RNA sequence: AAUUUGUUACAAUACACAUUUUUUGGCACCCAAAAUAGGACGGGAAGAGACUUUUAAAGUGAGACGUCGCGACCCUCGCAGGAGUCGUUCUUGACUUUUUGGUCGCUUGAUGUUUCUCUCUUCCCGUUC
């Protein structure tokens, strides 16, 4: 599907992620997968009561994922042709 | 189910004529065989409408203490009562007993 | 060395205790049979969490544990 | 077999779908996916009242209900009106259908 | 079907929470496409450091439904 | 179509300062840009209309108008606009 | 408001500004790109509106006035799982 | 000519104003002169729609009312607008700025329209009006204003709010 | 055996086994015989129904069932009982399902 | 690299006791001695006792779902 | 002296899948508050009680993350998502460089989470009988 393969397309820069637990992870994207999970580099952490940490490297599972933000300019990009 | 011609044996009058006396539960019986064909659907939505009630597994009808099979019966007749009525074109407040009767007996 | 499959093949129409997730109910009764998914059926169930319970279907993802 | 073919001969049918939020769904029904995503076209979806001295309702449902940007600000009850909702699949708990639909001609 | 790529991280100490309240460390040892991960020396960490933690077993083995995120404190 | 606004109070903020400049020209013509992309502030603002005459108009009156303290120094742009 | 068609799925519309709800009782308003067999979906400029605690009393059965506090987040990738229901906001540009 | 349904359902919804919100609607052919010179009528029409702005500059329209509920409305463009009055009850939670400049509004008139409000709106532009000029029209505005952010492009000062509330006390 | 060797027929008689042998052949045998079933869903609400169709994955379609939910409020308790004609049910609420005598 | 159920396996054959904590929010923690197991990870554990969260009643041979499992730990 | 028919390829829709990564559910629960025959309800302002702080005098349940904002004894020049290069012909593709706000107070911005414990009087403005 489109969607997975967009956030194939968004490897090497800066991405959001929301886990249903309530975090917010903000940082590098490393890796992802057809299974949506993913791993990040040098990444800014917001607890879900709002304490932010900074961690160096992690990998997330895909199925606690809630939304992920792309950079902006992956919007013309030619998928959605 | 059967593939083979043979004679099987089941009561029509279940629980209801076991309730009741047997001139009457007859003409239960007749307002019901009337009405299956009028409710085309409704039947199993009227018959089942107790939830409560279950068949019992000797006998064929829903085995209850039998008022709102006085319900059911009477719910069944007015469903007789407009599809008769509607074809022929009578008003409700129209029909009479001795109609009532016409449309049980004819 | 049992396997889960092998051990509800011996355990059929001997008497079993299914403990449920939620409110720490067992359901204590004879087994009939088990799905691929292990859905159980129950002659002569007792529910405790105290009645007593004809024919039981339970379905794969509700059972905490098997037990005889 | 798969009984979701029966919800596709549904269409065009008056019904209720009841979802896991215990939100109830009135409306006229079209096209119903393999995976149970049911499309609706004027729908109006609510919440029950618990009574039960006045009961705390769902708390996710009630910002879900004024979310959906239908809700009129006058409605005294809790309630929303809309045209076009489409629901997923699996938040589908119950679905009351008509009464006058016959079962043994749809459920061949 | 894919096998999760945690090829860089196995052999070092890793931190992963488990579940909204846990948050077990571990020295990672393996791990499988549904992400089940088998770690030793594991120690569940708390709120006062040396206090509260205590160590589970020699070889811990966790189903990868109950995995949110996995960082390492590592290289 | 572009007007190059200059000379403008620098303490104000950058959202508020788009919102202020967004009204100022809603009387002239429709303003497709709400706020310059550069940001920079203290005067430097693209104010990018629909129509021409309209910018033209907006030129000729608010010339010197009296904005949050000092007076804004209107002028034409050199190069077009992205959007435009 | 808006009439979307008689007949219209998921495929039918797009580009029209679309309004998600989630299993959390949160809100992704924006244009629908492209979806998923299990229904995971790609907003274009979207933002999500969240109902206050204090707003959700209010909520509560007696013309309300709701702050819902929302922020900007664009092009992002929903997750199928956590989608509810889906509502049609605007039609395309 | 008068605003119609018709003329609504004409108007260009396509290009949005990316400031705030969307669907920046221009009702008729162009509002930007339309030339309504009766009030607002047929406000049902748009139905909420779409900070939904709406711009109404160059139009004759003589009172800021006849709105239906609008809840998305956030933005209203008035300018050269021959408003007298605008007093309504629709229009309250909604609505956070309002640009009434080049208007024929009176500085009572405008003062008396509103009526007062604990809070409402958040910008209000009401320069080119005869009422600005009147002696303590901005005090005046400002108590009437009750709550505000803006005043004409310049803040009400924190100071002046202080001293504008103590009139009002 | 797994599934995913067997052929287009071989799942069809598999299903066949399974509905007329085996754990669901309890509502199968409720849906010929006309016996009334009691079926418990995750929200804690019990319906008394007669079941017209069932499915693999539970899914049912239900005629005149009865659906019986209480509430209680710090130990104030009431019954309530809601009667609709027709219900469809999807199968991954349900629980426990028994067969009334 | 040592697959984590191969060292199920290692947990079958060793006859190593095992204590395997459940889901949250199920409140026991079940321990004894695992015997075979699926690929599902459900397992079967010979002279099982479930404690609260010492106390606990000895359950017996009981097999044990895999969806409620959370830790598998010696 | 463009239409229709046949064949080939690509794309989209429906014929699939209940076993930890999306669609056959870890599901549900805090609890409690209006009845009459001038009256309620919401919002704003003032006073007082009880709370806090200092050694009688001062404001309104308390303690913790962020969120964008009101001041500034600071910095700061001032007009260019786009920019350059090459191919190619009157504006297109391929390959490289990478966002104002950088900060501090708040002599109570303004405002949401999360734990614990237990309001009356007066005026002004709207709704309802």
């Amino acid at each position: 599907g489109i969607p997975v393969k967009l956030l194939n397309e968004a490897q090497g820069h800066i991405v959001s992620l929301e886990l249903t637990t309530g975090a917010t992870y903000r940082g590098k994207l490393v890796e992802s997968e057809d299974s949506m999970n993913v791993q990040l580099r040098d990444v800014i952490a917001t607890e879900p009561q709002g304490a932010v940490t900074h961690m160096d490297q992690i990998f997330v599972r895909g199925s606690q994922i809630k939304f992920i933000v792309v950079p902006d300019l992956l919007k013309n990009a030619p998928l959605f042709k | 189910k059967a593939t083979e011609p043979q004679m099987v044996l089941f009561n029509i009058y279940d629980d209801w004529l076991d309730r009741i006396s047997s001139y009457t539960a007859f003409s239960r019986l007749t307002l019901l065989l009337r009405a299956l064909k009028t409710n085309e659907e409704s039947a199993k939505m009227i018959l089942l409408s107790d939830p409560t009630i279950t068949i019992k597994s000797y006998h064929l009808w829903p085995s209850f203490t039998d008022e709102q099979w006085i319900t059911i019966e009477s719910q069944m007749r007015d469903l007789i009562l407009t599809e008769y009525g509607r074809k022929y074109n009578v008003n409700i407040s129209a029909l009479t007993q001795t109609e009532i009767k016409d449309i049980i007996l004819g | 060395p049992v396997n889960p499959k092998p051990f509800l093949k011996g355990l059929v129409n001997h008497r079993v205790g299914v403990k449920l997730k939620f409110n720490s109910t067992e359901y204590r009764g004879t087994l009939v049979s088990t799905d691929n998914y292990f859905n159980l059926q129950l002659n002569e169930a007792e529910e405790f969490v105290h009645g007593t319970l004809g024919e039981i279907f339970i379905r794969c993802n509700n059972v905490l544990y098997i037990r005889e | 077999m798969k009984l979701v073919n029966f919800l596709k001969k549904l269409r065009n049918e008056q019904v209720t779908i009841e979802l896991k939020n215990g939100t109830t769904v009135w409306g006229t029904l079209q096209s119903v996916s393999p995976q149970m995503n049911a499309i609706l076209t004027d729908v109006k979806l609510t919440l029950p009242q618990p009574r039960l001295n006045k009961l705390n309702s769902n708390g996710i449902a009630m910002a879900s209900l004024y979310l959906t940007g239908g809700q009129q600000p006058t409605a005294s009850d809790n309630i929303a009106s809309l045209q076009y909702i489409n629901i997923r699949g699996n938040t589908i708990r119950q679905i009351i259908l008509p009464d006058s639909l016959n079962l043994d001609s749809l459920l061949v | 079907v894919s096998t999760p790529e945690l090829k860089k991280y196995m052999d070092k100490k890793i931190l992963l929470n488990i579940n909204g309240s846990r948050k077990v460390a571990g020295i990672l040892r393996g791990y499988d496409i549904f992400l089940n991960v088998v770690l030793d020396d594991a120690m569940e960490i708390n709120g006062e450091d040396p206090a509260n933690n205590h160590q589970l077993g020699l070889q811990t083995v966790i189903r990868g439904n109950s995995i949110i995120s996995l960082e390492a404190l590592d290289a | 179509n572009t007007l190059y606004v200059s000379q403008l109070n620098e303490k104000i903020n950058m959202q508020r300062l788009r919102v202020n400049l967004f009204l100022l020209f809603a009387t002239f013509g429709e303003v497709l840009k709400v706020s310059m992309n550069f940001k920079k502030q203290r005067g430097q603002a693209f104010i990018t209309m629909r129509t021409i005459d309209q910018a033209s108009l907006a030129q000729i009156s608010l010339n010197g108008e009296r904005f949050f303290g000092k007076p804004l120094k209107v002028e034409f742009s050199k190069s077009e606009t992205k959007t435009l | 408001k808006i009439q979307v068609a008689h007949s219209s799925r998921l495929a039918n519309l797009i580009d029209y500004k679309l309004r998600v709800l989630t299993q959390d009782g949160r809100v992704y308003i924006g244009q629908l790109m492209a979806f998923d067999k299990h229904m995971n979906l790609v907003l274009n400029e979207c933002i999500e509106e969240r109902v206050p605690k204090t707003q959700l009393d209010k909520l509560r059965p007696r013309t309300l006035n709701i702050k819902v506090e929302k922020r900007v987040l664009g092009l992002t990738i929903l997750r199928g799982e956590q989608i509810l229901s889906t509502v049609v906001e605007d039609k395309p540009l | 000519m008068k605003f119609t349904p018709s003329i609504v359902i004409d108007a260009p919804q396509y290009y949005v104003d990316h400031f705030n919100g969307k669907y920046n609607v221009d009702k008729c052919v162009i509002l930007r002169d339309l030339q309504l010179e009766t009030d607002s009528e047929s406000m049902p029409s748009s139905l909420k729609h779409l900070t939904h702005i709406l711009d109404l500059t160059n139009n004759d329209l003589i009172m800021i009312p006849d709105l239906s509920r609008r809840d998305d409305i956030h933005t209203l463009l008035l300018g050269r607008n021959n408003i007298v009055e605008v007093d309504g009850r629709l229009l309250p939670m909604n609505v956070q700025n309002l640009t009434l400049s080049n208007n024929s509004i009176r500085r009572f008139e405008d003062l008396q329209r509103l009526r007062r409000a604990p809070r409402t709106l958040k910008n209000l532009t009401l320069i080119g009006n005869q009422v600005c000029h009147l002696a303590n029209y901005r005090e005046h505005v400002l108590r009437l204003v009750p709550h505000l952010e803006t005043l004409d492009f310049q803040n009400v000062t924190a100071e002046e709010r202080k001293s504008a509330m103590s009139f009002p006390r | 055996r797994p599934k995913h060797e067997l052929s287009r027929a071989e799942l069809e008689e598999l299903e066949e086994f399974e509905f007329k042998h085996g754990p669901m052949s309890l509502i199968n045998d409720a849906m010929v015989t006309r016996t009334p079933v009691i079926i418990s869903l995750r929200n804690n609400h019990k319906i008394i129904a007669r079941v017209k169709a069932f499915d693999r994955h539970c899914n049912m379609v239900l005629e005149n069932v009865k659906e019986l939910w209480t509430e209680k409020k710090g130990k104030n308790v009431i019954n309530r009982e809601r009667f609709i004609s027709k219900l469809f049910l999807r199968g991954d609420s349900v629980i426990v399902v028994l067969k009334t005598p | 690299m040592v697959p984590p159920i191969n060292c199920i396996f290692n947990f079958l054959q060793q006859q190593t006791p095992v204590t395997i904590w459940l889901f949250e929010q199920i409140g026991i923690r079940i321990k004894g001695k695992i015997v075979g197991f699926d690929e599902f990870m459900n397992v079967v554990i010979d002279e099982a006792v479930e404690i609260p969260v010492e106390k606990g009643t000895p359950l017996g041979k009981i097999l044990l779902k895999g969806d409620n499992i959370t830790l598998i730990t010696s």
